């Protein structure tokens, strides 16, 4: 076909060092796209996450009413706000009767505090990380097309006429691949950096997430509806024998 | 016991695909196109180079045997006694070129061919074969290993000498015949050599001989001004050497 | 073999140009296809979970009859209709005798709503990602296919046995080398293209629904068993004092 | 030792064509099993969960024995026989005393039917995917295997010990090359069409076993256990007062 | 450097065919250790398991004390015992007066079985999957490890100093491709057998071990606690109408 | 470009011999690193699982208080306090009325262990399995720019520019590729034992924390739930027995 | 209400890398290797003809250089006069060999060098490395392009024999020191003769010199055995025929 020629040899007609350039900036603005909504993101994320776990441990010893109103005061960020919403949903308060009035004397927890502080929610959700875990391979793969491209511009090139002829085309074809493989190593160093600064991150956004989960866990006391079954349970015994009585 | 069984499900993130081993087989399938490339266009341009070589040999070797045919061809329309061997590059002379006891100077044959052969010579060198392959002629002399030894080494370079002088002397016909520009280049080819002592089958007639031979440039042989020595133009006549009464 | 040697010559003899041709049309018409029903249906779902939540938010202090009676009505398409279904089903409503008749005072959530607006059934079953998220494997290998068959090409060609036609032994296999370059250059480009589009699409459609479920969940309050709980234990000891006095 | 090149002298005896008409027949045979072990049982998995969800789509109207006595009679098959067992252990019916007897009113669900009727239940293990989804790797190295046999061949036949037998050295070598390469070139086709075959079955599977469990769903109703809770409790408020009066 | 030359000099001063006489042994050995901590007990365990479905199906008809029993002095494995302590532990027995004594009359399920006898438990962890999944990529990393080391001493032993040197370097190099082809044949065969029998193990265990759970999940029956909650309230009601007569 | 003319000459003229040194010493401190990061901390945490495990084993068959307080020592100096304190608040104490005072006779598992000692909060982020699964990658990537580098290096010097040069061209060409090779087995030979190594490791560690969790899961039993409502029912039924006596 | 609290959930088991990838680089690399191997064993294939035409090229210069090297080494301990240029294969004799204008003898140094060379070159041509690569020497003659050309060429002659002569003159210092053997390896390793025209110097009186200038077989010449002849042994004293009082 005339189409492929042609567009064989527009592809190739490009300066050798385009193909590097243009490797390099494409995998540059990816990085910085990938500091910017990842990395900054999540060490952010990573810091709110120590300042709330601060926070938490401080109402340890208050009373249930107080540190309920300084739990509600602090989650004010919109996932967190909602994380918190429900999981004061799932907290149970029991009531005991002083001074002919109802007031809580005791909050019990019935789901843990990761089933609303979640994973998800809380980290993978902000850092985009269904997306941002593909990033390297991503990189990589511009890194083979830029030395595949130089590598093609080095072939159309190329004259086997004569051995003069053929000595500089092949110095010509090994100059333009190394252009594409400059590229190409820029790429993989990257996807490199990608790799582990990624990976690091999400790691230390999962151990501070169960450190705060843990903080808000310590607070309150599960296993309540186990409890009133056995007060049934000793209830319907008392009242056969009260019964007799 | 209090759990929901309407819960969350699918709690599973997809593994990113390993992209390292896809790089090294994508970077080693262009190294081995490179490899495969650099293998057939050097293949290709050393046998090249190499049959460069051979032909271009092999053109100069024709372009020379081309000379020395029509050099022959040549001697033999002018006169008949020319003896010319390609095989060697070297004219010989089959019998005006012989040599007597204490003898220095051809017979009038011999005089006859040698002022013949030179601008059959000069012609040689001035075709394209000549500009392209053509060195100067050095001038062999052959005497009988018999004898006292000084006396045959003097005696044939004597006759070297004398072949020079009528090639170059004043009263020889060729510098009548010949220009400045022809003299010059006879300055420029004919030279004098070495004795050789080559005696065989017990025949001092043809031993004791004289005959000249062409060289050749080499293949790998440069052309440059500094070999190119430029004999200044002739400002008085030659006169010999070697007198009569000697 | 004769069957052997009348399949190379068969595969032999295309044109060098229809691989990578083949290669490019064939990816092409994949990409489209992944255009169609994959990209362009995640954004019609994206859109529809943004609408239905900016739906949901419209409702947030309304009776919880009308509450549901605008839930009901809203939901319409087939999969996010039988999720409805199912998560009305969970949903609990408390009665009350008031004016001589039952009247639905408070309706309590016993489920998240990401358990039937689920991520699979919402996201990844309408947009086929089992079979998609494979797909930049299948361009790669594609592409890779196109390197062997051009390169088998090339080399069927490459047999000059004559020093006057080496030139065009080499010619030939540079050009057909170029084709299978151009081709897998192509492939991996269209793979890493789909990648980007897909993870993207993916995770803004688990953000969205992210969203869609926890403007659901904030309708209604958990937690409603441990308060029975609560009142049956109250109830035996108040049963109890009663019986005595 | 002499072990090695004895062996080496023993493998690299046979004829290059060899090679190919094995790793196609080899790969062909395993193509084949993937078409009937997988392909067709998951077409048949496939017709059978449409035509089970048309059954059920139609005793919707059904009085709720009814709909037993069908769903019980329709479900024959080890698998979907034990998973319809266990379901319907998962169902509660409610008695109520009518005509002097206990008679079902209402079945109620208590947990969802893709708890029984699951993923793995009915698809993985019914079409071996923990081992279908690893077989376009082993397709691609067999064929890798044939080509470095080939490989072999081809340079245990290169020995070229004179000036003037190099460039027919080299052409028979690249010819053993393209023997070879043959042989990986169809291994990669077969891998890449099995990829798409069994990614694609997957994603259809799924889809409709979504659907066949979405219409068992449909059929119940569940919060059986929350009414029962605001029974006792309403039945406790009340039994108080009925003490008293 | 100095420190590279003498690497160079002490890795390459063994001889060439230590190189695929070291692969081949290598994987040799890997091969046999995967054989014997993987395949034979996979095979082991896939005996057990078919063993105890025919054990647990031949004691369907018995009474739930013999059922019990029988179950306890079945499964002897540690793994197995811990599974079978926890699954009957985890198992609802249901005690009514016959007729001086608290006899068993049935045993309910409050869990499936397979949240104890699961596949991590009882396939996965025995047969350390987690390593064995990577064996195959060992495998074929140390083909081309010997590859690279067998081309390494080819290279740092040429010796160009004269032309039969020359011939005897370049006829070297020659058989150390070859042997690096042997090896990476032989790596990627074993690499390929591993992947086979390893997955077709995986999956015999998963179908067998789905098998022995649904032989245990058919001996109890599930919803027993709707039916408590269910006998709850009828007694309430009847015990208010039994008050008022 | 200026800037690319500069950088590429002065990344031709790099020596040869350097890119496999830059190999060896960045693959050795990526080694390095994961032996301190991954291997010794992996050893330590089996060597405190292990540990652990048989401080556990040695209070089978104690009281439940001292056992309680046994494990309360066990966990309270560690990093596995929280897990521990949320596993107790799972637990049920079940209290009997013995020499008028509240004493407790048993213990009931309302959860599993392996639910509060997680493998991710004890193994995955300890050992950042999420990376150190990456590092083989990243050893093989650096490889193929060292390779690759180095190989256009060798291939930009080789350069036969007379028949005569051909044998000191292959010399260095050979010295080259030699460099080149010597990198790339030496950074895969690391990525292969890299990967032996943590798989084996993280192996042991799923192997070590699932005894760990099985001799947690061994000391209390479940289903308290279930008897409690067994007991109500049967309180139930004899209140109304008791009722009309 | 009644959830299984006991459900577990399957680990985050990564899956191991594609075995294609890796196997696809391992037959990528050794695609390369092969290439690499084949383009190095065709290329010292074709190339092997050359190979061995340039080690015996550089064989023979070595040997060359060693035969010179130990000649100049024995001048050095003899004969201060004695000079050599291995460079270009030439003995010089700069101080002794100065000519002056029109005579055609030399000094007392002159003539010591020479018949002091003679048997130091003949004891290098009697090794092994002279019965393998030596053939006889050339005696250098130099004129210049000034005067009368055949007076020049007469003057350098008649150098050219003063030289034979004082090499194989009766009465000659070096005649009482030689046997009969050596004197005829000296007749057969001289010969006499030899004319020619150079501008490399920037004096005139450098032209006035004399020199011998060895040269050596070609590699493929090998000492045909066939171009060598034969003397009879030495009858009577040679006499030089050169005008000594002149
Ligand atoms: C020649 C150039 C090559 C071009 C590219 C290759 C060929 C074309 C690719 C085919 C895909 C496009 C077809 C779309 C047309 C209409 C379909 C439609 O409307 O619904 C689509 C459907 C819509 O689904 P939905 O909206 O959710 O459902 C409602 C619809 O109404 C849907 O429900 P429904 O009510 O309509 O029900 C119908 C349903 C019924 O489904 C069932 O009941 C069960 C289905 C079981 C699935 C098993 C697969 C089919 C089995 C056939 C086996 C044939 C063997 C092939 C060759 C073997 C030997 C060579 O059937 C299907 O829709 C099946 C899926 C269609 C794909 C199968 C193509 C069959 C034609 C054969 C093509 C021949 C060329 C082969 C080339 C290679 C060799 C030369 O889309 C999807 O499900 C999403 C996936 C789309 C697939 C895109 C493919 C990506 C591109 C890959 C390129 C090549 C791959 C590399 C391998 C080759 C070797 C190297
Ligand atoms: C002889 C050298 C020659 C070779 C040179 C090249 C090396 C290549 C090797 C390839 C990779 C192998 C590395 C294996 C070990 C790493 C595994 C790991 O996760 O370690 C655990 C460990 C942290 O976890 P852990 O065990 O729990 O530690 C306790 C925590 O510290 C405390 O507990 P916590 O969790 O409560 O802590 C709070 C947490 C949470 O806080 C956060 O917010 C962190 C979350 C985000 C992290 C943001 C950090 C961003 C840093 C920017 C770049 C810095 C350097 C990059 C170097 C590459 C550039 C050439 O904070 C952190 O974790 C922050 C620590 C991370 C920063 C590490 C220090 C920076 C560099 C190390 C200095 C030593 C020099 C060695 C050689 C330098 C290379 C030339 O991380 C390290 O300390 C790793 C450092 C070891 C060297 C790393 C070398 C960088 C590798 C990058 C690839 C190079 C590509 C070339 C780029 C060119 C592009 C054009
Ligand atoms: C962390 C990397 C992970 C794995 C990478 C694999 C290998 C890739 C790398 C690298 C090159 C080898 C490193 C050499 C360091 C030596 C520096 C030194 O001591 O001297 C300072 C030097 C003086 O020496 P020269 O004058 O250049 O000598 C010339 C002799 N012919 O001056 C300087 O200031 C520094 C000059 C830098 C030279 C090397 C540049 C390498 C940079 C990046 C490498 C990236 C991969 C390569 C891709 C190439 C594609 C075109
Ligand atoms: C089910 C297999 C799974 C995957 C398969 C991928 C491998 C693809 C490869 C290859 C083709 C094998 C060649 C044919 C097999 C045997 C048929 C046969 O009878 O051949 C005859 C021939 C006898 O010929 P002669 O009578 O002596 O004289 C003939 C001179 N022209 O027999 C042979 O040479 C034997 C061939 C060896 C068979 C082994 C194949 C192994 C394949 C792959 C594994 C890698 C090998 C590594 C060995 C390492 C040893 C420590
Ligand atoms: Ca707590
Ligand atoms: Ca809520
Ligand atoms: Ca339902
Ligand atoms: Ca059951
Ligand atoms: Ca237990």
């Amino acid at each position: 076909m005339s189409w492929l020629n042609s567009i064989l040899v527009t592809l190739t007609s490009v300066e050798p060092y385009k193909v590097p350039v243009t490797v390099i900036v494409t995998v540059t603005f990816a990085f910085v796209c990938f500091i910017f909504f990842y990395l900054l993101r999540s060490i952010r994320i990573i810091y709110g996450l120590k300042k709330y776990t601060r926070s938490i441990n401080s109402i340890e010893k208050s009373a249930p009413e107080v540190q309920l109103e300084h739990l509600k005061s602090l989650f004010q960020r919109s996932e967190l706000k909602h994380a918190w919403n429900e999981f004061e949903e799932s907290l149970h308060s029991q009531y005991e009767l002083e001074n002919g009035e109802e007031k809580i004397v005791r909050i019990r927890a019935t789901a843990p505090s990761a089933s609303f502080f979640s994973e998800q929610q809380l980290v993978d959700i902000p850092l985009n990380t269904e997306f941002f875990k593909h990033l390297p391979g991503i990189l990589t793969g511009m890194g083979i097309i830029g030395t595949f491209y130089g590598l093609m511009i080095g072939l159309n090139h190329f004259d086997p006429s004569t051995p003069e002829q053929v000595s500089s085309s092949v110095n010509n074809l090994l100059r333009d691949v190394l252009y594409a493989f400059l590229g190409s190593a820029f790429a993989i160093f990257a996807s490199i950096l990608v790799t582990w600064l990624e990976k690091l991150s999400i790691a230390k956004s999962y151990k501070y997430l169960e450190k705060f989960t843990a903080a808000l866990d310590s607070l309150y006391d599960s296993g309540v509806g186990e409890e009133y079954l056995a007060s049934l349970v000793k209830s319907s015994n008392e009242s056969a024998t009260q019964a007799r009585h | 016991m209090f759990g929901n069984a309407f819960g969350v499900k699918k709690r599973r993130s997809d593994e990113a695909e390993k992209p390292f081993w896809i790089s090294y087989a994508d970077l080693m399938t262009a190294m081995m196109v490179l490899f495969l490339v650099v293998m057939v266009a050097s293949l290709s341009s050393v046998t090249q180079r190499i049959q460069r070589a051979e032909q271009g040999e092999k053109a100069r070797g024709q372009d020379i045997s081309r000379l020395c045919e029509r050099l022959e061809l040549h001697a033999r329309n002018v006169n008949k006694n020319i003896v010319v061997d390609c095989h060697d590059n070297r004219i010989s002379f089959g019998e005006a070129g012989r040599f007597a006891h204490n003898q220095f100077f051809l017979n009038a044959e011999g005089q006859k061919a040698l002022q013949d052969v030179v601008p059959l010579v000069l012609e040689a060198s001035n075709s394209e074969e000549g500009k392209k392959w053509f060195k100067q002629i050095v001038i062999e002399g052959f005497t009988d290993t018999d004898g006292s030894y000084l006396y045959n080494l003097h005696l044939s370079l004597q006759r070297s000498e004398w072949v020079m002088c009528s090639l170059l002397d004043s009263r020889s016909p060729l510098q009548k015949n010949i220009s400045a520009e022809q003299q010059l280049q006879i300055r420029k080819l004919f030279l004098a050599g070495g004795v050789s002592f080559n005696n065989a089958k017990e025949s001092k007639e043809a031993s004791r001989r004289v005959e000249l031979r062409m060289q050749f440039f080499g293949l790998k042989d440069k052309r440059d001004k500094a070999d190119e020595v430029d004999f200044p133009p002739v400002v008085n006549k030659e006169v010999c050497q070697l007198v009569m009464p000697l």
